């Protein structure tokens, strides 16, 4: 076999390390991002919902990078947590050096290039996390990009990784209306898809953490919020499937 | 803090001197204090006055009253919590009065009250209440099935040594009434003995006296002496394990004249509690069967008087034992109340050959009508 | 002429495990279920019949070892009017392919053609892990001897009046399509005796042994240690054992302490480190 | 299972580091036993001096390392890791001197040695030490100390013990004997661990098969009990 | 997938990092530890038995402090966890020279995490075989993290890590309030450990700590056996 | 199971019941069929009740079978099977469990299995070789759809893969009519509430389900089972096996 | 005191109920007289005194069995007092979980003729898996004198002859 180390290439060509890694991220829990005319947001699922965890920091996926970026995790969490902190890192000393938030782009394109180093020299395991990136910029605004264990990002419009991206990703794209989503359309887009994403009924409202960027008077004021509002959206979708199935 | 403790030691002092009703005005007086304290602390000062309310052997005929008044009053406050605690209190003291068919109604209706509800320690209490109550109405089946469900919603939440005793007293006497299997009852009754010694319960005897019944139902009287002069069991020593060691010992012996007078002695101790009455009949039951049966199997033509006389009964109740015994497929044998004598003899089988016979006779007339049917046709 | 017709096992009336009930000692819900599954369906169908279920067709007793699982086993075994055979999952897996499956369809026909029959695969942890794609022949053997079991037992022969008993020790590195409810209806669990199993299997392995009056089993029951009914059994062998050596006749207090003190004794060295 | 037993930094399927284990094992190839008694207040230690050729000088063969004047060492099992980590523990209580002042406590000091042990055993570099350390000494405000501290990484306070081949019928001898509460004097100390090493090894313990380390609370300095002196705790412990 | 269960720094085809998995398992089959958080403070307890009555039950604590408001206990391999308790004494005392300011339970327990994932991403060093459960009291609030060889720390309000780990979850759950005091703490702490411990309860043989906001202080084993007699 | 049971009948039924539509329409008659799913699905079922409604031989062959411990006993075995299936043309040779024999091909040495890949060489020529198979549909049941080696899973010798997925709503309560059918059901059984408490039922488990319902009402010695008793038995049936251990599920955030 | 006892009086071993002593090991140096151990005690009774060592009685899986399990007990039986003296079991068939079954069978069930099963080579070792365990200690010097004038004996020595210093040069550690 040609598995043994990431710096094997196989006889057709693949890093097959890389594509382990980037098919072991589908274990992470489900976390996904929409991109909004007035800004962004992410979606995570709280797999652990034991009773007897305690809830102290409220943001085990969603992480505030710089005071315009914040990424999801998704994948290991020694991995996650290192890259985490790299990302903050590098935010932090690119406003040291230049004396302005970093384009999200940057610290997008810095962080894939750690983890390609990581997955090209020798006796390294590649980073088996993949992580979506919110921000906005003075160049492009609100952004949303996606980062994979193989360092290949991306810009997006909406993506879910980890437990059914695939039906994620493919219902997003059947009603994401492009440049026709606002906040509230956005998070309630969100929260219709978490619903089906994960097997749990209901959408219980502390098993979903949700994230929005906005763009207030010049602030980048990043909101996670409180499980009143998540609440009272889970309520919002409930009434509309109910009105949905009344035409049945 | 310290009017509620003043209260609790006023009530305490009070249950001594049996004041029911200067129990009952202080807690009237008081309903609006507890609108002024915490919702846990009221209940829970409401639920030990009227536990201390019914613990006095004042058995006016007020105690249902006061808590149908309490109930209703809790009910108007909007205490759930609370008026779940008085309706269980009130269904155990249905039980104890006696009034089983109310205490069932009553647990029926809280029961999905409880279940609905988070409470499950209620909710236990009040199924083993249920339970019990089904037994003493002689409803086995149904009993079980309410224990079974308790002991499910047992283990799903701390048992403390109370609650845990009495599940396993409660289904310790479900497991005998079930005269099937006495190991496993007195296991549980050792249980639910362990279970109320380290809590100094009063019903550590009522488990003992069971746990030795248990005992001598096995047809093992000798380990009632071991079992009494144990290192927990000596200082629960007195008048009921006493009795229980007699009986023991009249069965050990197999004489139907000492367990009799053992009964008869210790009247208090086995003929007021039923479960200890009920087995201890039947055991008597089985006793005289076996010793009638061992002694007439030498006679062929014996006199009644002279079995009785064996046996050392009454000449009336070893007749009536023997109709019985007769009229029920046991030894076989036909009485003559003319002089009175109990003859046997080796019941002839049966004759398979005959009923064969009729078997093929009815056959060969089914067949006869098929011919009927066919020949139609001429 | 036609002439009138052991093989594996097949066992014989003369070679009943002659163990009763009774003697299995504090396992009324394990008792009840193995009854309920093995046992009274081949009396009572008229009940199964009238509630129309299709009784349960086999059951998985899982739990730490020594347990009693092979004991009640046995019990069923003895106290059984069908054909009992007993298989270890040991046995299934043999050299030259094609015998694991082999003897896994002959002992079904077996079961099969002196019906009502009970088969037993005792130990079906080795043939039962979960279905990994086999990469090497010797792994897919195993694998096949597993599909050969779940053919046999829900498949398209249905078997009808034969019930399979499987004994394992995990219960959940087995492959789900055993515990499948159609296969292995029953799941019956034997967790480790509790305060009261364990004064019940006192009571019933002391019924036999002498013993003595100033023994009181109830001071070693209570004792926090966590033992099965094979360390009970072990304990009390042990203790009448140095009863004997010391040429008593009679089990003391002394010789079943100690013997209680060299069986809990199980750590063995453990390195003193791993803990 | 046994395919991961050829690298020290594997762990096993079940939670298991194969190495250490036999490292542990491997601690008894030197054919030897040391057990260690712990008085009221003295600490002594006997080990099995064992000369299998006239060419040999007895001198020069003793097990007995005294890593200080107020502590002191047995190394039981391979003699060329024990000698190794002998020399590191008195590098270690000579920095810890020169860094801190007072003298290193025994516990300090050979949890310094098993620190140094469980490094290597995490890091895949070195062979761990196969060689038992015991350690004795007297510590002010806590008597006689002994310590035993393993190749695996693992140090214990001990009222008594034992390292070498006969290990756990030493321990099990010293369990019958350590809880019968008595005066715990040097002479009864002394005897008692001679007693120990004789019924385990079974052996007459001729004066020159044994040597005997001792550290006392009046005289807290590690002393090698000469042959006169084992002779004479000898003919006193046969009467 | 039996040729990827050795290197930890390989990836296996399902993605499964399998050396973490082997550490955690060898870390769950180790002494038990239960830990308990209540309004007022936290409780931690471990199980200390020697193989034989000649141990000094004194001379080794499971239980040992890194700052006046921090604790540590473990459930697997005691070597390792040396190390692991001399990491966090440094880290604890270089965020106090670097901020003048005790090192909140959140951030000693993130920078043991992170020496704890240290080990587990080149071949040639064995993650390490413990589990550590941190107690702590910061900001007038009480804390109680475990740290894992994967690296990833959680906030347990109450859990029971070694053997008999599933019993000692199953215990909780039942007997655990979130308005209970640390007296109501400790006696749930030791009845966890009762469950899950073999023979009897001696003050010598269970060592635990309360490390409430007076700080975390390791319990003598006169108060041990004060609190053992008031539950037993 | 309506549309996989028209699909499988156009290739078990239709073929040899009306041969000549597709002479008229020109084309082949396919000739398998694999039925692949969750396990508990049904392939069995579906498979036993062609067998009923056939009035065709039904050569039914095991997974183990064909394997056969002397070399060549495989290959001839499979031969006599397709010759005396030929010979009571026409014949649906049913091959329950074919991941036995059929598995993904091997290479040589002492890893592979070798013997029941000439067993599937001589399985696969008999379905698609020089002869060709005239009045004889194979029906192949077998999860791991994705392990068959991609020469039994042509599309010329497996024509038809119908999926089994797990039951939906609907389709279980379909499953638990059919299977309560001659059980005693009590007025305010309502079926649509036990099938909501199974999302994702295996297909058997509600027959499982049924089973201890059953069983309870037997325990208490009654014939009628309740709602609370199915509720109950669905809670029983259909356990499942967490990770317990939340070291191991927080490995991945 | 293992062989002994039980045979002679299982009415005192069935008054106080532990009925099976069975087990037995005798693990230690390969050779060193393991099989004269189970000859000398067979000084009384010990008549059929069968050998099977590893081999014929699960051989790895259950290869051997009844006729290679119980045919054994069959003359162990159907004759004088008798050892089955499984020797070496650590090479049947060169399998745990068969030996583990195998042992736990109906051997113990009849027990017949006092016949005890004496295995000896190098949790299977409680009661009911494997009975008193002794390790036989190598060749003692002083025990080794022993050994070279029994074995010494019927060659045909001289009167000068002695069997006092061949032990201390020679501690081969091995009876043969
Ligand atoms: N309830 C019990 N009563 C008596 N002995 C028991 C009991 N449970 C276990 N034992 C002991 O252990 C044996 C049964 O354990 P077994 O079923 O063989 O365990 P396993 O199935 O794990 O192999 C008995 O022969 C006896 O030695
Ligand atoms: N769609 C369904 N309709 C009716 N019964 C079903 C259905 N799915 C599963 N079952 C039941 O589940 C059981 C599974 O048996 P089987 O057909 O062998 O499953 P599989 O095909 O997975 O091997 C059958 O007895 C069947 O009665
Ligand atoms: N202590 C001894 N006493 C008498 N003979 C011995 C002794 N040790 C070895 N022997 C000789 O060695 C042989 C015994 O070997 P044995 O122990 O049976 O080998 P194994 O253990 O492989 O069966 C006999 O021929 C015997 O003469
Ligand atoms: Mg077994
Ligand atoms: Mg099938």
């Amino acid at each position: 076999r040609y598995d043994s180390r990431t710096t094997i290439f196989s006889p057709e060509g693949r890093l097959y390390q890389v594509e382990y890694a980037m098919e072991a991220i589908g274990h992470a829990g489900t976390c996904l991002g929409i991109l909004a005319n007035d800004g962004v947001l992410l979606a995570a699922e709280r797999r652990n919902i034991h009773k007897l965890l305690d809830e102290v920091f409220f943001s085990e996926k969603i992480y505030k990078l710089n005071e315009d970026m914040a990424c999801s995790v998704a994948g290991i969490t020694s991995d996650a947590n290192v890259l985490t902190n790299e990302l903050r890192l590098i935010a932090q000393r690119y406003l040291l050096q230049y004396q302005e938030p970093i384009p999200c782009e940057q610290l997008v394109t810095a962080l894939c290039d750690i983890k390609q180093a990581y997955t090209q020299f020798g006796g390294k395991r590649p980073f088996g996390v993949s992580l979506l990136y919110i921000g906005w910029d003075k160049h492009y605004g609100f952004q949303l990009y996606q980062s994979d264990p193989s360092g290949n990002y991306g810009g997006w419009k909406a993506t879910c990784i980890g437990n059914n991206s695939a039906a994620a990703v493919s219902m997003l794209k059947q009603d994401y209306k492009e440049g026709e989503m606002t906040l509230k359309s956005a998070l309630a887009l969100a929260i219709k898809v978490l619903n089906k994403t994960m097997d749990v009924s209901k959408l219980s409202a502390e098993k979903v953490e949700i994230a929005t960027l906005t763009r207030e008077n010049g602030k980048t004021v990043i909101r996670v919020l409180k499980q009143k509002e998540v609440e009272q959206l889970i309520k919002k979708h409930e009434e509309e499937e109910a009105k949905a199935e009344r035409e049945k | 803090q310290v009017k509620e403790q003043s209260i609790l030691e006023l009530g305490s002092l009070l249950a001594k001197t049996g004041q029911a009703a200067e129990l009952g005005g202080l807690l009237k007086y008081v309903r609006p204090f507890l609108n002024s304290i915490s919702k846990a602390k009221a209940a829970r000062l409401v639920r030990s006055l009227l536990d201390l309310f019914l613990d006095m052997e004042a058995a006016t005929g007020q105690e249902v009253e006061l808590c149908l008044e309490c109930i209703e009053w809790a009910k108007s406050e909007k205490r759930t919590f609370l008026r779940q605690a008085l309706e269980a209190r009130l269904v155990s003291l249905y039980f104890d009065t006696k009034r089983y068919q109310e205490a069932l109604h009553l647990g029926s209706q809280l029961l999905r009250e409880l279940k609905k509800m988070d409470d499950k320690a209620l909710l236990v209490e009040v199924q083993l209440l249920e339970s019990k109550t089904y037994h003493a109405l002689s409803n086995l089946p149904k009993a079980r099935a309410a224990l079974t469900s308790a002991r499910t919603t047992a283990n799903a939440i701390y048992c403390p040594p109370k609650l845990q005793a009495t599940l396993d007293m409660q289904s310790g006497i479900i497991h005998a009434a079930e005269e099937k299997d006495w190991k496993t009852a007195y296991s549980y009754f050792y249980e639910a003995f362990e279970g109320y010694d380290s809590i100094d319960s009063p019903k550590a005897i009522t488990s003992l006296k069971y746990m030795l019944l248990c005992k001598i139902m096995l047809n093992t009287p000798e380990d009632v002496q071991a079992l009494v002069s144990g290192k927990l069991a000596l200082r629960y020593a007195g008048r009921q394990t006493e009795a229980l060691k007699c009986v023991a010992q009249a069965s050990k012996n197999r004489s139907l004249a000492d367990f009799e007078k053992a009964l008869t002695d210790y009247r208090a101790e086995l003929r007021d509690d039923p479960i200890i009455s009920t087995h201890l009949a039947k055991l008597y039951d089985n006793l005289l069967e076996q010793n009638l049966i061992r002694v007439i199997e030498p006679f062929s033509r014996v006199q009644i008087e002279h079995i009785s006389s064996l046996i050392k009964l009454s000449k009336a109740d070893v007749e009536r034992k023997l109709s019985q015994m007769i009229l029920d497929k046991k030894f076989h044998g036909i009485l003559d109340q003319g002089e009175g004598v109990l003859i046997i003899f080796d019941e002839p089988p049966v004759d398979k050959t005959y009923e064969a016979a009729l078997e093929t006779i009815q056959n060969m007339s089914k067949v006869v009508d098929s011919l009927y049917n066919k020949a139609k046709k001429l | 002429d036609v002439l009138p017709p052991s093989s594996i096992m097949m066992l014989t009336s003369d070679q009943k495990p002659d163990v009763m009930y009774a003697d299995i000692g504090g396992m009324d819900i394990q008792k009840q279920e193995v009854r309920e599954a093995v046992e009274l369906p081949l009396t009572h169908f008229e009940l199964y019949k009238q509630i129309g279920i299709d009784p349960p067709r086999g059951v998985l007793m899982y739990g730490p070892p020594g347990c009693g699982k092979t004991m009640l086993a046995k019990a069923v075994a003895h106290h059984t009017t069908a054909a009992f055979i007993r298989v270890v999952g040991s046995e299934f897996v043999q050299k030259y392919l094609g015998e694991g499956p082999r003897m896994v369809r002959d002992v079904f026909r077996l079961a099969k053609e002196n019906a009502p029959a009970i088969i037993f695969i005792d130990e079906i942890d080795a043939i039962a892990t979960k279905r990994f794609d086999a990469q090497t022949g010797a792994d897919r053997e195993v694998q096949r001897i597993l599909l050969e079991l779940l053919n046999q037992m829900d498949g398209f022969d249905q078997n009808v009046n034969v019930k399979v008993i499987m004994a394992t020790n995990r219960a959940d590195t087995l492959d789900p399509a055993l515990l499948r409810p159609g296969r292995l209806d029953r799941k019956i669990e034997f967790p480790l005796p509790d305060r009261r199993q364990k004064r019940l299997i006192f009571s019933t392995i002391t019924s036999k042994m002498n013993l003595s009056e100033e023994v009181d089993l109830e001071d070693y029951v209570a004792r926090p240690d966590k033992i099965s009914g094979a360390d009970i059994n072990s304990i009390c062998q042990e203790s009448g054992m140095l009863a004997v050596r010391e040429n008593r006749y009679i089990v003391l207090a002394k010789d079943f302490e100690k013997a209680y003190k060299t069986v809990i004794k199980k750590d063995e060295q453990e390195h003193e480190f791993y803990k | 299972s046994a395919g991961f037993d050829r690298h020290i930094t594997i762990f096993s399927p079940e939670g298991r580091l194969y190495q250490v284990e036999y490292a542990f094992k491997a601690i008894n190839q030197g054919g030897l036993t040391s057990v260690a008694v712990r008085g009221k207040d003295c600490a002594v230690i006997v080990t099995q001096k064992k000369v299998p050729d006239k060419l040999l000088d007895s001198s020069t063969v003793t097990h007995l390392f005294k890593i200080t004047e107020n502590i002191g060492c047995v190394m039981t099992g391979m003699t060329a890791d024990s000698r190794s980590q002998v020399q590191r523990a008195r590098y270690e209580a000579a920095n810890w001197k020169y860094k801190y002042g007072y003298e290193i406590p025994v516990d300090m000091l050979c949890k310094r040695i098993a620190d140094i042990s469980q490094v290597y055993t995490q890091n895949a570099e070195m062979r761990p030490l196969g060689c038992c350390m015991i350690l004795i000494g007297i510590d002010e405000e806590q008597g006689p100390q002994v310590y035993k501290c393993d190749p695996a990484g693992y140090y214990c306070g001990f009222k008594a013990t034992a390292a070498g081949v006969k290990q756990t019928e030493s321990t099990s001898f010293l369990e019958k004997k350590v809880k019968k509460k008595f005066d715990w004097t040097f002479e009864q100390t002394v005897e008692t661990a001679i007693t120990c090493l004789s019924t385990v090894l079974s052996i007459d313990f001729k004066p020159s098969e044994i040597e005997v380390g001792v550290v006392t609370v009046e005289n807290p300095k590690f002393r090698i009990l000469t042959e006169a002196e084992i002779d004479a705790h000898l003919v006193a412990l046969a009467e | 997938e039996r040729g990827y269960s050795f290197s930890l720094t390989t990836f296996s085809p399902s993605g499964k990092l399998v050396q973490i998995e082997y550490a955690l398992a060898a870390v769950a089959g180790g002494a038990p530890s239960v830990g308990i958080k209540a309004a007022n403070g936290v409780v931690l307890a471990t199980e200390k038995k020697q193989k034989s009555i000649l141990y000094d039950e004194r001379s080794v604590h499971k239980v040992e402090p890194i700052t006046k408001h921090i604790g540590l206990v473990y459930s697997g391999m005691g070597p390792d966890y040396r190390v692991l308790v001399h990491r966090a004494r440094k880290l604890a005392q270089q965020y106090y020279l670097v901020y003048q300011e005790p090192i909140p339970t959140a951030q000693l327990v993130q920078r043991v995490a992170s020496v704890m994932q240290e080990y587990t991403q080149s071949g040639g060093v064995r993650p390490f075989g413990v589990s550590l459960l941190i107690c702590g009291w910061n900001e007038g609030r009480p804390y109680l993290f475990q740290s894992d060889p994967s690296g990833a720390y959680f906030a347990w309000k109450a859990t029971a890590m070694g053997k008999n780990y599933v019993n000692g979850k199953t215990f909780l759950e039942k007997r655990y309030n979130e308005d209970l005091e640390l007296e109501d703490a400790i006696h749930t702490a030791i009845l966890t450990l009762k469950e899950s411990f073999e023979g009897q309860m001696t003050e010598d043989n269970i060592e635990v700590g309360i490390c409430n906001e007076a700080g975390f202080r390791r319990l003598t084993p006169t108060e041990v056996k004060d609190y053992l007699a008031a539950i037993a | 199971l309506d549309k996989q049971i028209k699909e499988i009948k156009e290739v078990i039924e239709l073929p040899v019941k009306h041969p000549e539509l597709f002479e008229a329409l020109g084309i082949a008659q396919p000739k398998g069929v694999l039925l692949y799913g969750p396990p508990g699905t049904g392939k069995t079922l579906l498979a036993r009740a062609v067998a009923h409604h056939t009035d065709c031989t039904f050569i039914r062959v095991s997974g183990s079978e064909l394997v056969q411990k002397f070399i060549g006993e495989g290959a001839r075995m499979v031969r006599e099977l397709f010759v005396m299936a030929r010979e009571h043309a026409p014949s649906i040779i049913f091959m329950d469990e074919i991941d036995s024999i059929g598995s993904s091909r091997l290479e040589g040495g002492s890893g592979g299995d070798s013997e029941v890949q000439r067993t599937m060489l001589e399985l696969l020529n008999q379905l698609d070789g020089f002869e060709a198979t005239k009045n004889i549909k194979v029906i192949m049941a077998t999860n791991r759809i994705d392990i068959l080696d991609s020469a039994l899973l042509r599309p010329g010798r497996i024509d038809r893969k119908i999926e089994f997925p797990p039951p939906n709503e609907e389709a279980r309560l379909d499953i638990l009519k059919i299977h309560s059918r001659k059980m005693n059901l009590t007025r305010g059984i309502n079926l649509r509430k036990i099938a909501e408490l199974m999302p994702g039922a295996s297909g058997a488990e509600v027959k499982g389900v049924c089973t201890e319902a059953g069983m309870y009402a037997l325990r208490e010695r009654r014939v009628h089972v309740t709602q609370e008793d199915f509720e109950m038995a669905v809670a029983k049936v259909m356990q499942k096996d967490s990770e317990k251990n939340m070291s191991i599920k927080k490995l991945w955030k | 005191e293992v062989i002994e006892l039980p045979l002679t009086n299982p009415e005192l071993f069935q008054r106080v109920g532990i009925i099976p002593p069975k087990g037995c090991l005798l693990y230690g140096p390969p050779g060193t007289g393991k099989t004269l151990l189970a000859r000398a005690v067979a000084s009384q009774l010990d008549c059929n005194f069968l050998k099977v060592v590893s081999s014929s009685i699960v051989d790895k899986y259950i290869g051997e069995s009844a006729r290679l399990i119980r045919e054994m007990f069959n003359y162990a039986r159907d004759h004088q007092p008798c050892i089955i003296f499984m020797d070496e079991i650590d090479a049947i068939g060169g399998i745990q979980r068969t030996l583990m079954e195998l042992l736990n069978q109906m051997d113990g069930f009849d027990t017949l003729h006092r016949v005890k099963m004496i295995m000896a080579t190098n949790a299977l070792l409680r009661p009911g898996r494997l009975d008193r365990k002794i390790h036989i200690d190598l060749p003692n010097e002083q025990a080794r004198l022993d050994i070279l004038k029994i074995h010494a004996g019927p060659i045909t020595k001289h009167g000068e002859i002695d069997y006092e210093a061949i032990v201390k040069l020679s501690d081969g550690f091995n009876g043969a």
